[PDB]
RNA sequence: UCGCCUCCUAAAAGGUAACGGAGGCGCCCAAAGGUCCCCUCAGGCGGGACGGAAAUCCGCCGGAGAGCGCAAGGGUAGAAG
RNA sequence: CGCGGGGUGGAGCAGCCCGGUAGCUCGUCGGGCUCAUAACCCGAAGGUCGUCGGUUCAAAUCCGGCCCCCGCAACCA
RNA sequence: GGCGACACACGUGCUACAAUGCCCACUACAAAGCGAUGCCACCCGGCAACGGGGAGCUAAUCGCAAAAAGGUGGGCCCAGUUCGGAUUGGGGUCUGCAACCCGACCCCAUGAAGCCGGAAUCGCUAGUAAUCGCGGAUCAGCCAUGCCGCGGUGAAUACG
């Protein structure tokens, strides 16, 4: 962990503390999943990349220390036989 | 044994220091 | 109630976290009770003592400050 | 006699019967006997029916406790399950939740081997 | 006896608010409190019987009257079972010795149990009876934890002359049932 | 296949045939007997720890669909259970 | 059509009488020995008993139907 | 992002299954190497990791540093346990642009398998094998129980 600290990327963080105050809030796609998430992130849709492609992730408020590549996993399993 | 961190042996084997292992002399 | 065969019930004294249950009138007079909820800890004449919910309640208030 | 729950420890000590309680031991045990200030090295067997109360209305007060305790854990893994978040995953599949690597032994979590052909 | 707390409790003070909430003409309406039934089926004792007469020295103990025995009604494979052998014991108490055991109840043995967050509130049969039951046997004043061999629990079943659950749960509510809302 | 019991055939008394249609008996019980006293089922729904379609318990509904050692039939709780 | 026997893990056989309990050899799977394979050794998995019904508390097991298998018979004409 | 995947299968290892043992307290005896883009005494804060401060040393001259087993004293009393610490919950420390995937460390809680291991199979002939700690290289940090080395205590047994 961090603390003194709590490091989010500012790409995205721009554009999240813009949907609050714009009036207007719709989809993002980022890479950053090395980002924390929340407070104003929360009710907006963010598409996290794995490696392969961007994933839709809908943000609640327990979600909330969490950082964005937790809720867009980097591999496929399904099992083996 | 040396594997219980929460014990001076444990500590030692690890090699770090704690309320189990204070750093004093 | 058959005249054999059977516990005595006399008057009784008895004892908890609180003071006494006079009532008692039970087997085995003088009884000793670990704690109960209703006399009011524990739940009943709710202490809602230690209480929980801090989870949500925590991520939320550590964060944004840091 | 009982602390919180039913909990009956016995004999043994009193700083080490103790343990015996969930949500409890070394650290938690040596601390609430000098808060009470009741003699660890003393066996539950016999204490004051005060010391006794006294020993128990603290620990029970004082942290939250085998009942609450563990269903306040549950709570905390249905969270993160559900949620939908990878260490849920990972609860979700019984697969360890802290790095480590299931190549090969993760049989604590895993279960015993359910071997197949090659 | 004919003091004990509780008894008295319904007279005075349980009785008129229950009136005053449904309201009643008669004085028989309002709804008495008959028949706590307590029944343990112990498949547990099976092939041993002589396990069972401890079981019933507990219930005794704890109750003041000792149980009489349920037998098999009809014959069943798949857990073992002869229509003969002894399934569990069955106590009947009323009038007095039921008030008794229902403070004692109230008052002691549902607070020693883990949790118990109160008990479940729809349990009431829809005729307004209620039913609930309990894992051990220890949780009670007169069981001393090294009388214990092992732990049997009970189904507790208790009679109203109350013609619906409301009214029912009024009853046992005002009686001082701690209840899970 | 050969004696015995039950049902149908059998035509509303009895009886009535065929290498007609279907089942059973060659035992069993010292209690499964006599009597006096009591008790009343199966099923369905609701409720109750381990109890699950079914172990035991509580509530209501349930005129007999249960039970009557074994086949069927007649009978039967106002008892034969 | 007739009388007698049968049908059970992948293969081949017990178990059915006498209700409650599925076993034996081989094969298959995992490990060992060997450079390696075979042999050999240590472990394991694997079945609802042709099927539909009925009997019983309980059916591979007792009773019935049907479907296959094998065996015997089909003479005087 | 992956090389870190997990129904499984093998090699090399670490920690154990305890009383010749575990724990806590006090008390000793090494060697070899490293370090002024670093090693950091000492004072404070903190349960602690660590963080403030902050002196000495280009280093037989200051620091890493406590060696550990051992010793002494006391505790545990044969128990899946004061054994064993795998898993998981919450709380944090540090490095680093950044620790979801994937870091190491501290604390509270949690305490799993394990009661010397089937067929089989490895090392070692002496200051060796057991066992106990210590240093370095790589290196921000670290998944090191690895590897190259250092000393402490110190067996057994070879008919053939
Ligand atoms: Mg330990
Ligand atoms: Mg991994
Ligand atoms: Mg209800
Ligand atoms: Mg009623
Ligand atoms: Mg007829
Ligand atoms: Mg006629
Ligand atoms: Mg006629
Ligand atoms: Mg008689
Ligand atoms: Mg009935
Ligand atoms: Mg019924
Ligand atoms: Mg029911
Ligand atoms: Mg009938
Ligand atoms: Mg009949
Ligand atoms: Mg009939
Ligand atoms: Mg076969
Ligand atoms: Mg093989
Ligand atoms: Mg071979
Ligand atoms: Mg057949
Ligand atoms: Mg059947
Ligand atoms: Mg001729
Ligand atoms: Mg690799
Ligand atoms: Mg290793
Ligand atoms: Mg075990
Ligand atoms: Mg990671
Ligand atoms: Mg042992
Ligand atoms: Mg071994
Ligand atoms: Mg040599
Ligand atoms: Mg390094
Ligand atoms: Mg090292």
């Amino acid at each position: 962990s961090l603390k003194k600290g709590v490091f989010v990327d500012d790409h995205l963080l721009e554009k999240v503390l813009e949907l609050n105050a714009k009036g207007e809030k719709r989809l993002i796609k980022t890479w950053s999943r090395r980002s924390t998430i929340v407070p104003e992130m929360v009710g907006h849709t963010i598409a996290v990349y794995n490696g392969k492609q961007h994933v839709p992730v809908y943000i609640t408020e327990n979600m909330v220390g969490h950082k964005l590549g937790e809720f867009a996993p980097t591999r496929t399993y399904r099992g083996h036989g | 044994g040396k594997g219980d961190r929460r014990t001076r042996r444990g500590k030692i084997w690890r090699g770090t220091y704690g309320k189990y292992r204070p750093r004093k002399k | 109630m058959k005249e054999g065969i059977h516990p005595k019930l006399v008057p009784a004294r008895i004892i908890c976290g609180c003071g006494n249950v006079i009532e008692t009138y039970s087997t085995k007079p003088e009884i000793y009770v670990e704690v109960c909820s209703k006399c009011h800890p524990f739940y009943t004449g709710q202490q809602r003592f230690v209480d929980t919910e801090g989870r949500v309640e925590r991520f939320q208030r550590r964060y944004g400050d840091s | 006699a009982r602390i919180a729950g039913v909990e009956i420890p016995r004999n043994k000590r009193v700083d080490v019967a103790l343990t015996y309680i969930y949500g409890i031991g070394k650290a938690r045990a040596k601390e609430a006997l000098e808060k009470t200030g009741i003699n660890p090295a003393t066996r539950v067997k016999d204490l004051t029916e005060a010391e006794v109360v006294r020993l128990r209305e603290y620990v029970e007060n004082t942290w939250k406790l085998e009942g609450e305790l563990r269903a306040e854990v549950a709570a905390n893994i249905k969270r993160l399950m559900d949620i939908g978040c990878y260490r849920g995953l990972r609860h979700r599949r019984g697969l360890p939740v802290r790095g480590q690597r299931t190549r090969t032994n993760a049989r604590t979590r895993k279960g015993p081997r359910k071997t197949v052909a090659a | 006896p004919l003091d004990v707390a509780l008894k008295r409790k319904y007279y005075e003070e349980v009785r008129p608010e229950l009136i005053r909430r449904f309201g009643y003409q008669n004085v028989w309406e309002v709804p008495r409190l008959e028949k706590v039934v307590i029944n343990q089926g112990l498949g547990e004792a099976k092939e041993d019987a002589r396990i069972l007469e401890k079981a019933a020295q507990e219930l005794a103990l704890i109750t003041g009257q000792k149980p009489a025995v349920t037998r098999a009604k009809k014959s069943i494979s798949n857990f073992k079972l002869r229509k003969g052998m002894p399934i569990g014991l069955r106590v009947t108490l009323r009038r007095d010795r039921m008030w008794i055991f229902l403070e004692k109840l109230l008052n002691v043995a549902l607070p020693r149990i883990r949790d118990f967050r109160g008990l479940n509130p729809n349990s009431f049969d829809g005729r307004g009876n209620y039913n609930l039951g309990l894992r051990e046997q220890l949780i009670f004043p007169e069981i001393t934890y090294d009388m214990v061999d092992a732990l049997r629990g009970m189904d507790i079943a208790v009679v109203t002359t109350a013609e619906t659950d409301e009214e029912a749960r009024a009853l046992l509510e005002l009686l001082g049932f701690p209840f899970r809302k």
